[PDB]
């Protein structure tokens, strides 16, 4: 029986207030529930306990940023002050001494922060690999925000689309974004064009890594 | 200083089973209900089992009843998750959590759970695992010292995730950067680490990359030659 919903995708600026919620389903409405904070490429942890007649349980090691509200079936999760430290999936936890009931996870993100352009690195196929009739060319971007970049691999001045592995990009240690794309070709191929190129776009701007067989 | 350290996961085929272990130390374990909680890899959490501190009662969610069996040992405040009968849905990394709440002896309990471990990662595939090849990804030859090259490691072709990097057995640890692997639609995964160092260190400094894939057993040391 018991279920509990959570809100959509939260946004908020720098140092701004948000709000998440969680909601309980008919017949639990007097229920407590805990919210757990898994950030970015990290294990969760807990953050407080609210239940329903307003007391609220915190967690050792946590901002006083953080705090909670009841209205009715209704536990609330505001964070004044949003910070990086802050982004991340927020998940609201039910229990009834017979079972445990987590949440869909909200996600918090800042908006209308400053646009940090990608820094990009291209590896052309090791001898050692050519050796191993295998040549692999490794485009690496880097320290770009926000999160959202398209790739495009080039054989002289041809788009090629056989090969590329691109990943998703993912949050790294500095609050900045990171992606890889991988070219996989036959040694023939990389000795018989003039270059290779990886062509990296994001936020507009469109930049290129080149290497040629030396 | 409370930690709860997650062990037994690994590469399990599509049918077979698996223990999974977690040593619970910091606080007076039998006190509280532990338990587990897992997730998938783009997905959310989900609660599995719980016993309690006494470890005679027990719970579990309906998508893994009577097909696994948490366990519970107060002489060496040891968490244990038997796993049988798996299938592509339990792959996932699985936390050990603890109850925040302490309760009468024997009775049921439960409570909001007040600290994670980090997990122990179980892939249930019918696939098998492979030890990645190593390779160096050279300074380029534009490389004019007074500057920055940048150098690293590409591991290619390994199953399952993960696999650990590090730089001259763990002395450079300065501008070195490891990404997360692709997926390649082989189904084997691939990443590569790069450090960025002084041009002018090329030739005096030798760079020795450490790979370790614990799924096979496999360490490689190569080194990352100018040329």
């Amino acid at each position: 029986q018991l279920v509990l919903t959570q809100s959509p995708s939260a946004s908020a600026s720098l140092g701004a207030s948000v709000k998440l919620t969680c909601t309980l389903n008919s017949g639990n409405t007097n229920f407590a529930v805990a919210w757990h904070q898994q950030q970015a490429g990290k294990g969760p942890r807990y953050l407080m306990t609210i239940n329903s007649d307003g007391r609220q349980s915190r967690g050792d090691g946590i901002p006083d940023r953080f705090s909670g509200s009841t209205s009715g079936a209704d536990r609330y999760l505001t964070i004044s002050s949003l910070h990086f430290e802050d982004e991340g999936d927020y998940y609201c936890q039910a229990w009834t001494a017979d079972l445990h009931v987590f949440g869909p996870g909200t996600r918090v993100a800042v908006v209308g922060q400053p646009k940090a352009a990608p820094s990009v690195t291209l590896f052309p196929p090791s001898s050692e690999e050519l050796q191993a009739n295998k040549a692999t060319l490794v485009c690496l971007i880097s320290d770009f925000y926000p999160g959202a970049v398209t790739v495009a691999w080039k054989a002289d001045s041809s788009p090629v689309k056989a090969g590329v592995e691109t990943t998703t990009p993912s949050k790294q240690s500095n609050n900045k974004y990171a992606a890889s794309s991988y070219l996989s070709l036959t040694p023939e191929q990389w000795k018989s064009h003039r270059s290779y190129s990886c062509q990296v776009t994001h936020e507009g701007s469109t930049v290129e890594k080149t290497v040629a067989p030396t | 200083e409370v930690q709860l350290l997650e062990s037994g996961g690994g590469l399990v085929q599509p049918g077979g089973s698996l223990k999974l272990s977690c040593a619970a130390s910091g606080f007076a374990v039998n006190n509280y209900p532990m338990n587990w909680v897992r997730q998938a890899p783009g997905k959310g959490l989900e609660w599995v089992s719980s016993i309690i501190g006494s470890g005679s009662r027990a719970s579990y969610a309906d998508s893994v009843k009577g097909r696994f069996t948490i366990s519970r040992d107060n002489g060496k405040d040891i968490v244990y998750l038997q796993m049988n009968n798996l299938r592509a849905d339990d792959t996932a990394l699985y936390y050990c959590v603890k109850d925040s709440s302490t309760a009468w002896w024997d009775k049921p309990a439960a409570s909001e759970f007040d600290f994670w471990g980090q997990g122990t990662m179980v892939t249930v595939s019918s696939a098998s695992t492979k030890g990645p090849s190593v390779f160096p990804l050279a300074p380029s030859s534009k490389s004019t010292s007074g500057g920055t090259a940048a150098l690293g490691c590409l591991v290619k072709d390994y199953f399952p995730e993960p696999v650990t990097v590090s730089w001259n057995s763990g002395a450079l640890t300065s501008g070195v950067h490891t990404f997360p692997a692709v997926l390649q639609s082989s189904g084997l995964y691939s990443l590569s680490s790069v450090v960025t160092v002084p041009s002018s260190s090329l030739g005096t400094q030798t760079y020795i990359c450490n790979v370790n894939h614990k799924p096979s057993n496999t360490k490689v040391d190569k080194r990352v030659e100018p040329k």
